[PDB]
DNA sequence: ATCAATATCCACCTGCAGATTCTACCAAAAGTGTATTTGGAAACTGCTCCATCAAAAGGCATGTTCAGCGGAATTCCGCTGAACATGCCTTTTGATGGAGCAGTTTCCAAATACACTTTTGGTAGAATCTGCAGGTGGATATTGAT
DNA sequence: ATCAATATCCACCTGCAGATTCTACCAAAAGTGTATTTGGAAACTGCTCCATCAAAAGGCATGTTCAGCGGAATTCCGCTGAACATGCCTTTTGATGGAGCAGTTTCCAAATACACTTTTGGTAGAATCTGCAGGTGGATATTGAT
């Protein structure tokens, strides 16, 4: 059974350095990565049979962001997903 | 325009929603709700214009918007 | 002569006309403006299709008329029948639109 | 052989994701794309979350965190409050909240 | 001879399968599934068209309207329940108004 | 595509002197989209859950189980398993 | 002569002090019976992990308490400070579990 | 045997659930309406957490049979498997 | 109870908007047929964890008494909705150029599908590590009687 | 306001369960590298239907006046909340047989993947048909004034 906890606690490890978190914190947020992980592939699924393509892309992925999430996460959430992409572009 | 939606007007819907006697303050007090709730959909339709690569918000953006609000509607695709 | 209808009878009255009817409530043109102001602050130069508007207004004032259920509801509950802000304030919040 | 994740400059499994992608049968296809941009989403929200319940740890002088310092966290902000109106986070109580009427005297 | 008339339905067997598999919704689909789906399908129809055609009645009506098909939906408790986040475009209410506002008798 | 045609026939079965209107129609196919749409998506996850690749009858019918009250339940269970039996019992 | 604390006084303490915990409020094997009460009379012959049973008190307390705070809006809507049936009522109704 | 259960939420737990909700002053009748209105979310969790579980083919309820059901009538709990 | 003014129905009437019947065209469906593949049931079974009996100790539920206070009933009165006839300014209706929303074609960047090789993140299980829970005492409020 | 009774605060204290930390096997992931396929952007276009507009339509803004509604104020009353005694049922800690969830190999009924073929449901342009919406009228129920 695999779990984000490994990249969780590298996250968590980044931004508090001496923090740490128990288990069943850890548990609420593999629960957490996993209930929005699904919701925007939600709506990137749907988003993209409203429009008869077949393939989910950054594109989708980006709009469901949008419709997802408020303000200013959405906003940010952008960002460090065209960051990535653009990284990801640049890099071969 | 928000003020285009007028006393009578307003006056109406609460009758259908049974609304025996209303008090001046609600006039007001409704058009911000409307507002509110146009904002949120009207958001989320355009963005469906525009993942659409459109300059016209088509009846089933709103439908799909609706829904995601959970407003469903039906009549206009549903 | 001096004739008069006592306060509620016309409304009452109103009642009852009004939840037979199903036409739309609000004036479709003073409806379309305030549709398009609120759109363009999310994108500029948009059209909309005849239809878009009617959904619209058509989800709008139902989630109204249902609103002034909940409440007259509450203006009851707190053994009123004129319906007030806080009325309104009161049933958004226990909908989960508030807080 | 980098990973894709360190290609996309990421702490999340860009690999992983875009394998679930594929298991949750959402469309026909997944591009290269999406994965990256949904893991650097995913990546990001976790962050915002964490350094918040890390402040509620911090605040309630604990070193660990716990659920209760999610939910603090969360019920705190707006956002991830709208975020998760209908998420239940187990163990961690509520915000306390007297309304003032409640409260004795007068003034 | 088409699956419908196999399954003795109404409605598109074939149809309803289309879309499932289009529909992403697994891997694979079940030969029974869209028969079973648009049995279904089809009961539910039957159902509210039922109720609805007696609405018309009732108002001496022949042809049904957006409002029969609201009167006969907020009327039946269980479809109700099932179109309990659903609004009929030209549906309006139902007639009612709080006893509490009646006129004091 | 629309569901219509079949709409007016299962009219015709119900209300053989009923005739319906556009904006009803319209409406009666946005309500089997609906549920289609409803039913399909639980049925998918049920089989998710269950690490299945297949939506089979099997799903269709828990699917409408937890999709409708009681009784509408019960006889679209009905409906829905006499189905699979008539086709299945022929050529 | 001896003291005594009026009414609502320890109310509020309490308020403060549940609202700073975060432990379940039912007793635990109670609960559980209760959980396979129900759970038998809809299917005989049944067994439960006990996260299953824990998962259901933590989303049970968790409703409860929300519940509970709508209630108390309602009240205060009615100008009191004591809950009633009525108030749980009219939270239910505007929140869509009878309307 | 089981019976009765329901009065097994005791009056001074259902005033500590009160509590927490913020509530200061509480009516007798409140008890025993709140039972019922325990018992019915209990039984429509039940329902479809054992539903999910026969379609399994399972004996045990499971914890994500819980929160499955759960996420179906829109009261998604996270820290038992999502 | 008695008019007087309206509001409200019921029955009949008809024009036309929108439902309907008729037809030829046909591309996307839906069905039939053949060959190949595979999801998942079946069966043997290791092994997790559930139901359960045991028992002791105290944290708590139960039940009583009693007074304090909150809610309901009532009277009072200032204030604001609402009914109403008045008079035009905004909405509605049917007519018209033209802007995009869709239909068709082209063709390449990008996504399968598949063979191998390499990196790793779950993990059985060891042993060591460490925040904080739960206990204690004393300094600091917060209450309530006077 | 002064003082007595109580609860909250809180920093120190340390056994200890739950968390950090390996050593390592590794089936599964993830990554590398052709070979093959194609989904959908991009450019060009016909044609709806949408933004615009003048004209005939018709609902809203408006000031008066007063009925009546809602809150402030004053009560008896009864039911709720502290406080307290008593003692039961839950919680705690284990051990335990074994039900039944779950892993692994076995394998065919059923689903997939074109291919060839016959039907059918949507689109279109014409013509013909008809449920019922408003309009009239005259009867009567409703409401309000006395």
């Amino acid at each position: 059974k695999e779990s984000y906890a490994i990249y969780v606690y590298k996250v968590l490890k980044q931004v508090h350095p001496d923090t740490g978190i128990s288990s069943k914190a850890m548990s609420i947020m593999n629960s957490f990565v996993n209930d929005v992980f699904e919701r925007i592939a939600g709506e990137a699924s749907r988003l993209a049979h409203y429009n008869k393509r077949s393939t989910i892309t950054s594109r989708e992925i980006q709009t469901a962001v949008r419709l997802l999430l408020p303000g200013e996460l959405a906003k940010h959430a952008v960002s460090e997903g065209t960051k990535a992409v653009t990284k990801y572009t640049s890099a071969k | 325009n928000i003020q285009g939606i007028t006393k009578p007007a307003i006056r109406r819907l609460a009758r259908r929603g049974g609304v025996k006697r209303i008090s001046g303050l609600i006039y007001e007090e409704t058009r911000g709700v409307l507002k509110v709730f146009l904002e949120n959909v009207i958001r989320d339709a355009v963005t469906y214009t525009e993942h659409a690569k459109r300059k016209t918000v088509t009846a089933m953006d709103v439908v799909y918007a609706l829904k995601r609000q959970g407003r469903t509607l039906y009549g206009f695709g549903g | 002569k001096p004739h008069r209808y006592r306060p509620g009878t016309v409304a009452l009255r109103e009642i009852r006309r009004y939840q037979k009817s199903t036409e739309l409530l609000i004036r479709k043109l003073p409806f379309q403006r305030l549709v398009r102001e609120i759109a363009q602050d999310f994108k500029t130069d948009l059209r909309f299709q005849s239809s878009a508007v009617m959904a619209l207004q058509e989800a709008s004032e139902a989630y109204l008329v249902a609103l002034f259920e909940d409440t007259n509801l509450c203006a009851i509950h707190a053994k009123r029948v004129i319906i007030m802000p806080k009325d309104i304030q009161l049933a958004r919040r226990i909908r989960g639109e508030r807080a | 052989a980098k990973t894709r994740s360190s290609r996309a400059g990421l702490q999340f499994p860009v690999g992983r994701v875009h394998r679930l992608l594929r298991k949750g049968n959402y469309a026909e296809r997944v591009g290269a794309g999406a994965p990256v941009y949904l893991a650097a989403v995913l990546e990001y929200l976790t962050a915002e979350i964490l350094e918040l319940a890390g402040n509620a740890a911090r605040d309630n002088k604990k070193t660990r965190i716990i659920p209760r310092h999610l939910q603090l966290a969360v019920r705190n902000d707006e956002e991830l409050n709208k975020l998760l109106g209908r998420v239940t986070i187990a163990q961690g109580g509520v915000l306390p909240n007297i309304q003032s009427v409640l409260l004795p005297k007068k003034t």
